[PDB]
């Protein structure tokens, strides 16, 4: 995690990709920054109005 | 260091300190589908120096 | 898929089947007093039907 604690191997990928993380491969730490959607305009009736407009 | 249980996205996240590297590790628990012994099995899978686990 | 994760839908479905299992095993809770009477009544009715057959 970006705070520095490890993430256990039973954590799902969909919970992992909601924030940044660090990936250690041998000794190099790559700071992975996934493309995340907003969480301010993520009121669920607005996100459903986005799914309705797109479909 | 303490053991902290917080809630993220409706799931409990428990942050416990592993002995062999002395760094914390957060476990995401599922309150209906999971049991105690599968949490202890994940806790022994994350670090092999946790031969003795118990919960009281 | 980013709404299936932040709303915690899998635990909602397992909560739904846990509610169904609890309602089913609580409908079988108030039945077990009644079948102890029903088995008695059906037994002492078949014991009178065999009387008229042999008669
Ligand atoms: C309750 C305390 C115990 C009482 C103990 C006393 C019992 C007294 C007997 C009462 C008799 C009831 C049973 C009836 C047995 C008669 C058998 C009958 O088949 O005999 C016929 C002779 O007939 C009899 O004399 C009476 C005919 C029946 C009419 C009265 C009906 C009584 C029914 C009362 C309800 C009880 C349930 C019936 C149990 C089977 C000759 O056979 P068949 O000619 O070749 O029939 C052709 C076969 N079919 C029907 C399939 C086409």
């Amino acid at each position: 995690s970006p705070d520095g604690v490890r993430v256990a191997a039973s954590t799902g990928i969909d919970l992992l990709l909601l924030d940044d993380f660090k990936l250690v491969i041998n000794d190099l730490t790559y700071h992975v920054r996934p493309p995340k959607r907003d969480l301010l305009s993520h009121e669920n009736a607005a996100t459903l109005n986005d799914v309705k407009t797109l479909v | 260091d303490d053991v902290t249980v917080v809630y993220q996205n409706g799931l409990p996240v428990i942050s416990v300190r592993l002995p062999s590297r002395r760094e914390r590790c957060q476990f995401t628990l599922k309150p209906i589908s999971d049991s105690v012994g599968v949490f202890l099995r994940q806790l022994q899978e994350e670090d092999r120096g946790i031969d003795r686990v118990a919960i009281y | 898929q980013q709404l299936y994760t932040t709303l915690c839908i899998e635990q909602h479905q397992l909560n739904k089947e846990r509610e169904l299992i609890e309602r089913l095993e609580d409908l079988k809770e108030q039945l077990a007093p009644l079948e102890k009477v029903r088995i008695e009544i059906s037994r002492k009715a078949e014991k009178r039907t065999t009387l008229v057959l042999w008669g």
